[PDB]
RNA sequence: AUAGAGUGGGCUACAGGCGUAUUACAUUGGACACCCACAAGUUGCCAAAACUGUCCGAAUAUACGGAUUGGAGUAAAAAAAAAAAAUUUUUUAAAAUUUUUUUUUUUUUUUGCUGAAACUAGCCUCCAUGAAGAAGGAAUCGCGAGUAAUCGUAGAUCAUUAGCGC
């Protein structure tokens, strides 16, 4: 298939590089990757009424177990309006809790983009495009600024 | 009330019995004598003594 | 420090055995032991008995004479050799 | 319609206010919303908050010299929720109950065009009208 | 039935790169069928050239000599790693490998080498009798590498045992 | 002491809740 | 739940309450006086009333200053050996 | 300064080898002898050179006579480490990042 | 309780914190590490061209 | 002797005053549990704040806070083999076991720690006494996005001592 360069370097005071694509695999199951922190995540999307939603093995409501963080997980999914019909298979690594949430949100957005082109952003047409979900494709790669090699000095 | 899973301690020596589940293999290592062959002699005797069970 | 060996007083003990030529503690209960005992180190602990002994302890400038009585038996001798920062 | 989420989120972030979990302040402010329901039907909540904040909009700001300045209404919201919350800490430290009750009773009173937020608010309105 | 792993350590990426390429030349020469006429080659799909990242650690210094506690500067050591993979079945070319790495000297670059291999085991006949299946390949020898005039071409060489 | 002596928190401040590994 | 005794500290407080049977989530307004007699009896089974102990430590460091010892003149001087506002004297 | 005097202390840790001292330390760390540990420890840390225990070593630098601010990272001291570092006469330690 | 068989098979015991004196034997020796720490040339190299006195020769003038 | 050693101090003393930090003066909190939540950090596995549950709000100086001071360095849990077997505990009718009582066993932690020596002057653990402090004038400093603040974490020198320093 003809995918292309989608990536960005949006941040201030430190750059980023998520060279990973989103793509559909021949099982009818798309795969995508997303990080929004140095903590990182991947997804795998099956159109199904099976187990529903899954990161890190477990059902989601015990792993993430602050509610606000749960809608931070669901926010691209709720913005899509295509909530139920996909099995959500996903993996995460690193960082802290809602960083994992917004990272896995971006990855779920990417997989949803290769599922439906117009809802979100991609590199299908020159790395440009516009839908409701096209805003949260390109990750917010700001990390912590580095603890300053210098003094408090006050 | 917290400890690392990998104790990785020191101030001692042993034969280090260990198993690897990834490849289904046991692992014993050498530590007592300076030369490698003396250790091969000690662990070969330990292997024979292992099979007395 | 009671665990695994609680007492250290070797040089003090060499001087104590020097005193112990007729009685370590007035076996001949105590009579002040008029011969002066002058240690050169105050890291020493104090052992039970040792009563009525004239101890001369070093302060870094001199030797300080103090008579031991029943209360100071579980102490370390350097507690009685100060640097005199009175005021 | 999204300005409800905007005003509520700015309420949350200004309720964070010391370094901590915005989860802590978020459950705190949602507790203020439910306590507003309880005291309101005791002796109809997003309604009374939207009315209270739209009662509390400082449209024209003034800069000292005294010179008035026009203001983009998002900072009007942003000053608004600020004045609400410093009045809230005034009342709560005077009560020293929780903060959720204090922000609840203040959102009711600023809905009812009363309270020190409304006082500060409309004096700087009229003082913006004074020095033209 | 012999397996070889070569690990390689360096400071300039140039030297560890040349080291990796020249030992790769040595391996491919060492099992090379130079002529057809004898025909048990091992390019089995175990074979790799796995690269590796490093051990990120920053070690900083006072710039100034005396008071100068403002004066900081950061410093840093790099270790670059590769592992070289092969295995084979006859020992004479393995000895050609070990003598090959005995001759060609490499600059500033550590050679640590792993040689898991099969070697036969005598038993007292009592335990063979009382045998009458898993891996159990457990020798794992160990050797020193310093304080006796060696700049670290050390070879460690665990062993695998076989007694059915 | 942030509850230095008797807490499940101030003893991570005094480096004791992390039990010291046996090393020398 | 006697986290509430005053002449003693807290761990011994819950100890004495446990030694006559008072669990947590009980108030001082919920103990019948038979258990008060029991806990007082257990106080002279334990050690008593930290002002009795403050008298006790008064002769303890009286013993230490009677030894002509510099921690004695610390206690007559008020210097930290590890706020001379409080002293044991 | 006096780097060599410490080397003399290190040599006394090894001439009167620490093994003899530590083996007597073995019998004082044993609680199995009921007593005489006080007799063993009474001497044997006094007949044994008091300047041979492993605390009197202070780990000075080797280039110079630095006695404070040393580094075991590369067996040197900070100002020299910087001087050699800028020179680059050291094993690949560059300015960071 | 199976590790008892592995224990008497391998002769092991709890290494730290028991006060039986065994830790002072099984500890590694620091004696090699203490004396390889320094590096002092004798100020007069037996090969030739000793720099530690060439500096004296240069500053003599 | 402004040179070297040896032994012990002192370099850390203590009307005052000043600088730099930490910890609080609580309820947005304390405590306790939780799953022992996810990291930087698999290259030649390990947290805390919080989320969830429960206790607490009397000017109590609170179950906040944790400075000073005395005192002491202590508990066990796991399970194996034999003999016997259907016993322990209340009121004036009940209860726990089908395992009770003997011998042998046995692990794993435990030991104050490290050092030759921890009084001054280390550090650890556990008791006890529980100070000021209820947010700080005049004055003023620092910093506008993964920043302040808050939270741990690991590295150095280091026998151990960094809790606050970096």
């Amino acid at each position: 298939s003809g995918e292309a360069g989608s990536g960005l370097a949006f941040p201030a005071t430190s750059t980023s590089p998520e060279p990973a694509g989103p793509h559909i695999d021949l099982t009818g199951v798309t795969h995508a990757r997303g990080k929004r922190k140095a903590s990182a995540a991947s997804v795998q999307l099956v159109p199904a009424g099976g187990a529903g939603i899954t990161v890190n093995g477990v059902p989601l409501s015990s792993y993430f177990r602050d509610p606000a963080c749960r809608e931070k997980v669901l926010a691209p999914l709720a913005l899509a309006g295509a909530e139920t019909a996909y099995d959500v298979a996903a993996r995460v690594k690193g960082g802290g809790m809602m960083g994992q949430a917004q990272a896995i949100a971006t990855a779920l957005a990417r997989a949803l983009c290769v599922q439906q082109p117009s809802l979100g952003a991609t590199a299908g047409d020159g790395g440009n495009g516009e839908g409701p979900l096209a805003a949260m494709t390109r990750w917010d790669g700001r990390v912590v600024e580095r603890q300053k090699p210098g003094q408090a000095g006050s | 009330a917290a400890r690392a899973a990998a104790n990785a301690a020191a101030y001692p020596v042993d034969v280090e019995h260990s198993f690897c589940r990834r490849t289904r293999t046991a692992a014993l290592s050498t530590a007592r004598y300076g030369s490698r062959e003396a250790n091969r002699k000690l662990l070969l005797e330990h292997y024979n003594e292992l099979l007395r069970a | 420090s009671t665990w695994k060996g609680p007492y250290v007083a070797v040089s003090l003990l060499q001087e104590v055995v020097a005193l112990a030529r007729k009685h370590p503690n007035w076996w001949n209960i105590g009579q002040k032991a008029p011969e002066v005992i002058n240690t050169y180190s105050r890291a020493s602990v104090i052992l039970p008995d040792f009563i009525a002994c004239r101890f001369g302890v070093h302060n870094g400038k001199s030797f300080v004479g103090m008579e031991v009585q029943e209360a100071m038996v579980g102490h370390r001798l350097g507690e009685f050799a100060p640097t005199k920062a009175t005021v | 319609x999204x300005x409800x989420x905007x005003x509520x989120x700015x309420x949350x972030x200004x309720x964070x206010x010391x370094x901590x979990x915005x989860x802590x302040x978020x459950x705190x402010x949602x507790x203020x919303x439910x306590x507003x329901x309880x005291x309101x039907x005791x002796x109809d909540v997003l309604e009374v908050l939207m009315r209270a904040v739209d009662n509390c909009k400082p449209l024209m700001k003034v800069i000292q010299s005294y010179q008035p300045r026009p203001l983009n209404p998002d900072q009007s919201t942003n000053f608004a929720v600020k004045w609400i919350l410093q009045a809230a800490q005034k009342r709560r430290a005077g009560a020293k109950a929780s903060m959720a009750e204090a922000l609840a009773v203040e959102l009711l009173l600023a809905a009812q065009r009363k309270g020190g937020a409304r006082a500060r608010r409309d004096e700087v309105h009229k003082l913006a009208l004074d020095n033209r | 039935a012999y397996s070889v792993e070569i690990a390689v350590q360096g400071f300039e990426k140039r030297y560890v790169d040349m080291a990796c390429n020249t030992l790769g030349d040595i391996i491919i020469l060492a099992f090379a069928p130079k002529s057809y006429a004898a025909l048990n080659l091992a390019f089995g799909p175990e074979r790799r050239d796995v690269r590796l990242p490093w051990r990120r650690t920053r070690i900083t210094l006072i710039r100034g000599p005396h008071i100068d506690k403002t004066g900081m500067e950061q410093f840093e050591r790099r270790e670059y790693k590769s592992v070289l993979t092969a295995a084979t079945n006859c020992p004479q070319e393995l000895a050609r490998l070990l003598e090959a790495v005995k001759l060609y000297q490499f600059t500033g670059v550590q050679i640590k080498m792993q040689l898991a291999s099969a070697q036969r085991v005598d038993l007292p006949a009592d335990v063979s009798a009382l045998l009458r299946x898993x891996x159990x390949x457990x020798x794992x020898x160990x050797x020193x590498x310093x304080x006796x005039x060696x700049x670290x071409x050390x070879x460690x060489x665990x062993x695998x045992x076989x007694x059915x | 002491g942030k509850g230095d002596n008797r807490t499940r928190r101030g003893k991570i401040f005094r480096g004791t809740y992390r039990e010291q590994l046996p090393s020398h | 739940a006697l986290a509430r005794v005053f002449g003693l500290g807290k761990s011994t407080s819950l100890a004495v309450s446990e030694a006559c049977g008072i669990s947590k989530d009980l108030k001082v307004k919920d103990v019948k006086d038979s258990y008060i007699q029991k806990v007082t009896a257990y106080i002279e089974a334990n050690f008593v009333t930290g002002d009795t102990l403050k008298r006790q430590v008064r002769e303890n460091v009286l013993e230490e200053v009677a030894i002509n010892s510099r921690r004695g003149v610390r206690h007559t001087l008020g210097l930290p050996v590890s706020a001379r506002k409080l002293r044991p004297l | 300064r006096g780097n060599v005097k410490d080397h003399m202390r290190r040599m006394l840790v090894e001439q009167h080898e620490v093994d003899r001292s530590v083996f007597k330390a073995v019998t004082t760390d044993k609680s199995v002898p009921l007593e005489h540990r006080l007799q063993v420890q009474r001497l044997f840390e006094t007949e044994v050179p008091r300047d041979s225990a492993a605390n009197r070593v202070v780990n000075r630098c080797v280039l110079t006579g630095r006695a404070r601010g040393v580094h075991r990272f590369a067996r040197l001291s900070r100002i020299m480490i910087r001087q050699l570092a800028h020179s680059g006469f050291l094993p690949g330690v560059s300015k960071a990042s | 309780v199976m590790h008892r068989l592995r224990n008497t098979l391998f002769g092991r015991a709890v290494r730290p914190r028991e006060t039986t004196g065994r830790r002072a034997l099984a500890r590694p020796l620091q004696g090699k590490a203490l004396t390889d720490w320094y590096w002092m040339p004798p100020n007069e190299s037996p090969g030739f061209h000793s720099e530690e006195d060439e500096y004296e020769l240069r500053r003599a003038l």
